[PDB]
């Protein structure tokens, strides 16, 4: 679940904005590119990597049939 | 956070840098990688090695 991902990467406080931006489910979370990340409420350069890096994995993970 | 943590090694002045990346917690910072370090500004070899030392020194 999105919660486990967001909390494991210590992005706990983002879950709030994430779900609010319609990205409540993984399938939608793996869609949003880098732009969306910064828009939802990420101004920290560091968090812009913690989420992006991990997102890359998720996007690939769902592709690994 | 890792305030007193980095203090013992003399890296306290860096803290805030690893805060803007989400490593401001000894929950997952204790298992941080050398890759997830450079992003916080800790790109230097000596600095990375220093933090890795603290993982076993302070734990």
């Amino acid at each position: 679940t999105v919660s486990e991902w967001l909390e494991s990467i210590k992005m706990q406080q983002y879950t709030e904005h994430f779900m609010a931006a319609g990205y409540t489910a993984i399938e939608k979370v793996v869609q949003m590119t880098n732009d969306d990340i910064k828009r939802i409420g990420v101004r920290l350069p560091g968090h812009q990597k913690r989420i992006a890096y991990s997102l890359l994995g998720l996007k690939d993970q769902v592709n690994t049939v | 956070g890792m305030s007193a943590w980095l203090r013992a090694i003399g890296l306290e002045r860096y803290e805030e840098g690893l805060v803007h990346n989400g490593w401001d917690d000894l929950e997952f910072l204790s298992d941080i990688t050398e890759e997830d370090l450079e992003e916080a500004g800790v790109q230097d070899p000596a600095h990375k090695r220093l933090l890795l030392d603290t993982l076993q020194l302070s734990k």
